């Protein structure tokens, strides 16, 4: 659980040296985007339910995982999805603010693909839901902010694959 | 019921080739860079 | 010898996950045997975990 | 080690090709044969030349010669290019 | 034949034939002449049967007989009965050696690429054999035609 | 695999005892229906290429979505003829291994050669499990059309197809 | 059994079962009534088939029971007859399965490793099964003695 | 945890179809034996302690697992047995009523053989106790009811093996 | 069903089933003939029970179908009736299982999370099931209408 | 393994529709940069050994991973690096031509961070090597071509993180 | 796969220093016992089959794993044991010569307890077989040599536990 | 070492160690007293063996230190001698291990990839080790100089 400042301090500390010009050079780069990330995390908090409603209706709403036999049939199983998609849109918001994807594999990625295989959850449909959820997130926060929030979505999709 | 499980990795089955595609893949398959012919091979298709 | 991938040959349903694992560079670091345990737990009951 | 530990019928490893090759054997044949595949017409794999001439070791000539006839091959000529005959010690 | 399958199948394991396999040879050889008596019944009805096969393969499929189809013309239809003659001759081999290899080492293995390079529609040949099996029931009584029935539909399964 | 017989003999070996008469009564029930289990199998070989064809049209007549574009869910139904060619091929297997398993009188051949990794394989390719199981029992009704006047062949034909249905299910209850 | 390996044979070959395979599953299940009678004879004759089995075994191999033999004393001789009760049981399985597949993976695969690792003369236990065979075939007619003896000599072959 | 009706409904539901003639055909077969199973579960509830007392005395009472060094020597270890055998006779009663052995592997079989190997409990003597317990259970409930209750005992013995 | 949770009740309590539990499994299976008749009535009346079910639902809740309602247009109204076909199906399961256990873990557990997450008024779908109940109980006698209606109102209770 | 044209065809095919104006609009955008990518992949093929020699000498040449005890000490371990860095500079060249980073996670990213943790390879020094390798690659191919080749380097660094 | 000399060289090399007095002090201690280990490995090679025959007859020969239902019933399963016990007596001989148990976990211990749980092999009876095999090995090689060979047996028993 | 690869040799061959392998582990450990004396000579002569090692290296290869050479200036020349201190250290490991196994997987495997990728002339570093060899063998007797020099020339062989 490290942000961009924590990761910069760790690497500069792990060699026992002070924060030289290169370490502060990245820190200044993070502070420049500090204004963009909060407004990105602002609108995502507002439209959390709307984004997840848009992703599932655009990716896996009417596919036969939704029908009987599919992986999402029963109401408990459907309700687990939007609960499950809420974490991806939420933890990706944390990575967008912290500027470092360490929180994702610390709290989301580890034991995740090993868990879906246990339950039999289709990893293929899961990533496309996150990809569609990444597509709507670029709608709200804009282009570059979508590039930032989108940079952690595919990090989840990559490791979850 | 099956009492074990090997896992289901994300696999994308092939669908077709393209002229932009396969010779990016042939030079890939040998673990070598794009060669002048197959990289001039990538060129004159994007000029089409 | 080539690697008989997925889009080469009619594959079998029984070692689907394992063979896709074995055809990766990550194969030589699963120091625990992946296939002899998987082919044996197919017959025994559910394990404790 | 060698292929004659005591294995025969009714033994734990499956009954298979048992060669009379010593420890790290250094005898090898020069064989020649054709071996039509007899399986390409329901597999439709690419075709490879079936007439080969190669040096097989003494450690595994018998398995290979036992297998070349398994798939209908014909052995045109074999010789012992490297190694001695009636040699008690020295095949290693 | 059936003994050849047991000698082969026992030879790749480097062992003599087991207790069950020697049953499979012994029971096969005790039903010996009845295949021999049966094939002489069918050989006397080859001109019987292929005339009846050309009945229904062409009333079912006049596409092939018509001008433009593959079987249009005399000499094309001339060998047409010859292919029935070879198939019926092959089945007499299969009825005797009590298995499918004479129907498989000949006739079945690679039959589609043979016909596809000839222009004969491979679906039409499936109905031709199905027509041939339909024709063999009339000149054969109920006792022995289900003995020869499983040898026909193997050919249909082989051709698909 | 294990037939009804070898499965019965392993039942008495684990306990290390000879075959009693309750053990032999189970074997005799196979030997009685054993002659009936064959023309069920012999009918399948004569009706094999047909019975897949009636199953497909009866399937897509209720699931027209399987012949349509997938939606953005990259799902493997019978969209393209490459998809359709392989997808009919699976119906080959379900009819085949459910044909041996009719003769063995036991579903041991089914799970170890069909069920083991079946949800594994279909979850990778995103294949329909719902329609995949429904086509398995469209075959069951289609095969039972032939043997229908009596009802002791029906339980024999139902046992393999019913076993794939209950086992490919994500358990709702 | 004949049913399970006729399947796994045709299983590996990507095909269904031929008439040669399905006319023998058919021929085996009609044989099933006669098999249970044969196994029923050996089932409640184990008292004589084993005890007279070890009768001739000691009168032919007194070394194994003499002081220094592996089956010496009241203890080992009881286990000396225990193994014969095992192998007599597996022959009853092979008769009902119509094959030595039950005898194969029980009491035959890797049997030389066990008996060599127990210090038992493997040739001696082979002599024991042969003595049981003469007692077993003496309890049945000629048509049956060609079967019950038939499974013993397979066990004799694999046990040396 | 499915009974015969739950398993029939699941397979008929998992294909999204109604309960056709084949699904109801097995359900009628289960309702016919509904009268037999209750009386079978009736007498087993009455003679629960008597059946377990008969099985242990008939299978493993005087063997040297009972003596010192054997797996059943101390009174805590002996008392664990009849506690342990009570579950096999009890859960087998549940499978006999539900008509489906799903409850056994759900609540008994999973982690069972892996647990006895940890404790060092002899699986060989365990199955023979259940086999002897199956033999006395056929005494009480009759032949066909014993065939039903016996059908789940060896299911435990098979998976526990 | 009543059979599975009367078991898991006595399962947790380390005991067998009492007469109170076994005189009701007994009483339920003799009730099984009458249950299939009741479910058979609702099985092939889904055309009227659903279509007249959505009849009164729109007359009582025109907001949900009016422009701005969740089920507005040709599309959503079709799915608007699809859910009623679902819940009418689960009631047929509960009648045959003799309990709302099938209706519990399908269509009831976490149902408010789904419909809140779909934007659908959960009170509106509760009104739909009540309209189906009056159509269903109008198709059966008084002794049956105390059951078929009995499972609907449980679904009404859990759906709010 | 999809290029920009394969990804455009897939999304246009996955909805079953033809290539409308929006699908061809991106395809025209890819063909415009087709001339830039080949020359970018041209010079990178020429200076493959020179780029990797520049990156390691600029990022991790003299750090104490290079010294004894560090992760790169022995000659087998040092030789594995330039072998390892060759793939990153090579596969990034493939992504630059294909215009789609699907080949990276297909053939590089999956099981990569899970492999370095097994060997104990420092992910921190690895990304800085790729960052330094990205810096020299912008030297050769120019600014915008460096922006293209650089866009796949940090994709590797993001997922490898 | 390191012996005592390889482990001493590694630790002295991993700090980049020469072989000081402490590193050579242990190396001299290993060369002193070099004469003892070969004679220990000499007699163990001679009595390999006799030692395994003594261990199984002394630990698990007549227990009910040997009887039907036990874990060692069938002849294939019995033959796998003495094959399996041969590795423990063989690899322990390698550790006794190399003076370092690195070869055991490299080639024996890893995936071993995870494999026996898959097959359902009783780990309890396995360790007692190795303990009994350790007891007979102290008979042949003597006391101190038995202390050396015994030091790697319980290393197998510890990790296999 | 000789102990670890005499094991892994006999390890792969499924056998124990022969007298040829165990009379040399025996012969090596009695040699261990003399090996530590030899490595003890090179241990605290690294000041002269390295500095005089780079003495002849620059007199024989002035290009590498001249302006444009890889080891040019105060900086690279220090690292120019650092590598010689490395390889002199590995020879002390090989002498105590009785084999070039320590020198094999350190400083030899893939060494051409490193030095080619550093721009260093690999032939030049080979000349450096040869200059160290004459200084090292000049510090020991003839019986020892056949060993200490013996490990250098192996490093010379693998370094070109
Ligand atoms: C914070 C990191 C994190 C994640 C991601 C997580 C996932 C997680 N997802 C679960 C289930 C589930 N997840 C799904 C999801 C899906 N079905 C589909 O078809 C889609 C592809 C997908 C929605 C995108 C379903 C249906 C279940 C229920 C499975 C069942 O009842 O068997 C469960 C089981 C327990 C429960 O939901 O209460 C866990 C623990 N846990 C975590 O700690
Ligand atoms: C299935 C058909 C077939 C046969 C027959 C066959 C024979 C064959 N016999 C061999 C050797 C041998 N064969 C013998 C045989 C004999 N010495 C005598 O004095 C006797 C006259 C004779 C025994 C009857 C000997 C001693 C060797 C070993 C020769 C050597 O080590 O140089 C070898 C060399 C390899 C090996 O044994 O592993 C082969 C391949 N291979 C086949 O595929
Ligand atoms: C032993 C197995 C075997 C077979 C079957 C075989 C067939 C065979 N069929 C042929 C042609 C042909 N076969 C047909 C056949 C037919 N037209 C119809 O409508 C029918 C359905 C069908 C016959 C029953 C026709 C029309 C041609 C001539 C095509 C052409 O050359 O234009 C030819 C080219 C030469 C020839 O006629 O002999 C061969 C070799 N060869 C073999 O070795
Ligand atoms: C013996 C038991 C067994 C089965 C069943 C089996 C199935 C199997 N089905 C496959 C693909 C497939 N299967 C389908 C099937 C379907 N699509 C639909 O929409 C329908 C629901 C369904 C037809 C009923 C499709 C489309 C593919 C290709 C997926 C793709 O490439 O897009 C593949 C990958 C291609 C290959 O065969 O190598 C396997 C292995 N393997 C086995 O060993
Ligand atoms: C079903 C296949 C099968 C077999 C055959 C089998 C054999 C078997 N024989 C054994 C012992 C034994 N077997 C013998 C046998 C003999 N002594 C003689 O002189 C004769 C030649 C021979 C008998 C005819 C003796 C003496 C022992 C005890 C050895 C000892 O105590 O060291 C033991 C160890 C004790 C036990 O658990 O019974 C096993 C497991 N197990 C199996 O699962
Ligand atoms: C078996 C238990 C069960 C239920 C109940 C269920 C419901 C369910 N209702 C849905 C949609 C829907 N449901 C409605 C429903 C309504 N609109 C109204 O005005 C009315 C108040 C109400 C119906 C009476 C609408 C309009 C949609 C589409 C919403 C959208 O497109 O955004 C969807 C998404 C599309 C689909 O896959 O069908 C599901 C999964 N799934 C289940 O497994
Ligand atoms: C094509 C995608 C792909 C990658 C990337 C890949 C990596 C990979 N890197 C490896 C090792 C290695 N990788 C390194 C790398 C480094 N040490 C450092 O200090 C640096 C931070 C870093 C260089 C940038 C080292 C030193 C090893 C050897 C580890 C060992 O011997 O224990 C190994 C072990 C086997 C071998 O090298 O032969 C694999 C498989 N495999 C793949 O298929
Ligand atoms: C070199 C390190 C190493 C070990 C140790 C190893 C063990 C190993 N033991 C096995 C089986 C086995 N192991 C046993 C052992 C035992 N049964 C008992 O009751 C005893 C407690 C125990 C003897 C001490 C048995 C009976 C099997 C056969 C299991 C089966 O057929 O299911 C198998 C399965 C395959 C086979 O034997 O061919 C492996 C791979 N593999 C290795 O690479
Ligand atoms: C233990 C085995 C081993 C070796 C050998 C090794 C070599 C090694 N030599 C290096 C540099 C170097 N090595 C040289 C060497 C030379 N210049 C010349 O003219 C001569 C021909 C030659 C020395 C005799 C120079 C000049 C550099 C610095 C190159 C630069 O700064 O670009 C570096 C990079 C800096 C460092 O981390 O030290 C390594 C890792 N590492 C190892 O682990």
């Amino acid at each position: 659980m490290q942000d961009a400042i924590t990761s910069v301090i760790n690497a500069a500390d792990v060699q026992g040296k002070y924060l030289d010009a290169n370490s502060v050079e990245k820190l200044r780069g993070y502070f420049q985007t500090g204004e963009l990330r909060v407004r990105a995390a602002a609108t995502i908090a507002a439209n959390a339910a709307t984004i997840i409603k848009e992703a599932v209706a655009k990716s896996l709403l009417y596919s036969d995982i939704t029908r009987p036999g599919g992986n999402m049939y029963t109401t408990r199983r459907y309700a687990a999805c939007i609960r499950d998609l809420d974490y991806y849109l939420r933890y990706a918001t944390y990575g967008m603010l912290a500027g470092d994807p360490s929180i994702l594999d610390e709290r989301v990625l580890n034991g995740l693909k090993e868990t879906y295989n246990s339950l039999g959850v289709p990893i293929g449909a899961t990533i496309q839901a996150i990809q569609a959820m990444k597509e709507v997130t670029g709608s709200l926060v804009g282009s570059d902010a979508g590039k930032e929030m989108g940079l952690y979505f595919d990090y989840i999709c990559s490791g979850l694959s | 019921v099956t009492k074990a499980s090997g896992g289901s990795p994300v696999v994308k089955p092939q669908l077709y080739k393209t002229a932009s595609m396969l010779t990016i893949a042939q030079a890939e398959q040998q673990d070598r860079f794009l060669e002048l012919g197959e990289l001039n091979q990538l060129v004159s298709f994007l000029n089409t | 010898p080539y690697i008989r991938g997925f889009g080469e040959e009619p594959q079998e349903c029984r070692n689907w996950g394992t063979q896709i694992d074995l055809f990766q560079y990550s194969a030589p670091f699963r120091k625990v045997p992946q296939s002899i345990t998987l082919f044996s737990d197919y017959l025994k009951a559910l394990p404790d975990q | 080690a060698y292929d004659m530990d005591g294995t025969g019928a009714g033994s734990l490893e499956p009954r298979g090709i048992k060669s009379s090759a010593v420890e790290k054997d250094s005898r090898c044949f020069k064989v020649t044969f054709v071996l039509p595949s007899q399986s390409r017409l329901y597999t439709f794999r690419e075709l490879q030349n079936v007439y080969t001439t190669k040096m097989v070791p003494f450690s595994s000539w018998y398995a290979e010669q036992q297998r070349i006839q398994k798939m209908g091959g014909k052995i045109l000529k074999v010789e012992l290019v490297a190694g001695g005959q009636m040699r008690s010690v020295g095949n290693q | 034949s059936l003994v050849t399958q047991v000698i082969l199948s026992a030879d790749d394991e480097l062992r003599y034939p087991t207790a069950g396999e020697l049953e499979t040879i012994s029971s096969y050889l005790k039903t010996g002449e009845y295949r021999i008596r049966l094939i002489s019944i069918l050989q006397g009805k080859e001109q019987e049967i292929i005339r009846l096969a050309s009945k229904k393969i062409f009333q079912l499929h006049p596409e092939y007989i018509a001008p433009g189809g593959n079987a249009s013309g005399a000499r094309q239809r001339a060998l047409c009965l010859r292919d029935y003659g070879w198939y019926l001759r092959l089945i007499t081999y299969a009825i005797l050696a009590g298995d499918k290899e004479p129907l498989e080492k000949i006739g079945i293995i690679g039959v589609r690429e043979m016909y596809n390079s000839l222009g004969v529609p491979i679906i039409g040949m499936i109905d031709a054999i199905k027509c041939l099996k339909e024709a063999t029931v009339e000149v054969i009584s109920q006792e022995e035609e289900d003995f020869v029935a499983p040898y026909y539909d193997y050919i249909i399964q082989g051709m698909s | 695999m294990q037939d009804i017989i070898t499965s019965v003999i392993n039942q008495y070996d684990l306990s290390g005892r000879y075959l009693d008469i309750k053990g032999i009564n189970q074997i005799n029930n196979y030997f009685d229906t054993g002659l009936k289990r064959l023309m069920i199998a012999k009918l399948i070989n004569k009706e094999a290429t047909n019975l897949i064809k009636e199953a497909s049209e009866l399937l897509f007549i209720e699931q027209p979505e399987l012949l349509r574009p997938c939606g953005n869910a990259f799902i493997g139904n019978a969209y393209t003829t490459r998809r359709y060619a392989a997808c009919i091929r699976d119906i080959e297997y379900y009819l085949r291994y459910s044909a041996y398993s009719i003769i063995a009188g036991n579903n041991s051949i089914l799970d170890e050669r069909v069920l083991d990794g079946l949800k594994e394989t279909y979850n990778s390719l995103l294949v329909p499990i719902g329609p995949t199981i429904r086509v398995i029992q469209l075959l069951k009704e289609i095969i039972q059309k032939k043997f229908s006047t009596e009802n002791i062949e029906n339980a024999i034909i139902a046992e393999p197809f019913d076993y794939l249905a209950i086992n490919l299910s994500d358990k709702n209850l | 059994s004949i049913v399970t390996k006729s399947i796994v044979n045709a299983d590996a070959e990507a095909r269904y079962l031929s008439p040669g395979e399905l006319d023998r599953i058919k021929s085996f299940v009609l044989s099933g009534q006669r098999r249970l009678r044969i196994a029923q004879t050996l089932t409640e004759n184990r008292e004589r088939i084993v005890k007279q089995g070890g009768q001739q075994l000691f009168q032919r191999r007194p070394d194994v029971v003499s002081p220094g033999g592996n089956a010496y004393g009241e203890e080992m001789t009881a286990t000396c007859l225990r193994d014969l009760d095992y192998y007599l049981r597996l022959v009853t399985y092979g008769i009902i399965a119509g094959d030595v597949t039950p005898i194969e993976e029980i009491g035959l695969v890797g049997v030389k490793e066990m008996y060599s690792a127990l210090g038992t003369p493997i040739s001696g236990v082979a002599e024991g099964i042969r003595c049981m065979k003469d007692v077993a075939c003496s309890l049945l007619s000629g048509e049956d003695a060609a079967e019950v003896g038939f499974y013993f000599d397979y066990t004799l072959a694999a046990m040396q």
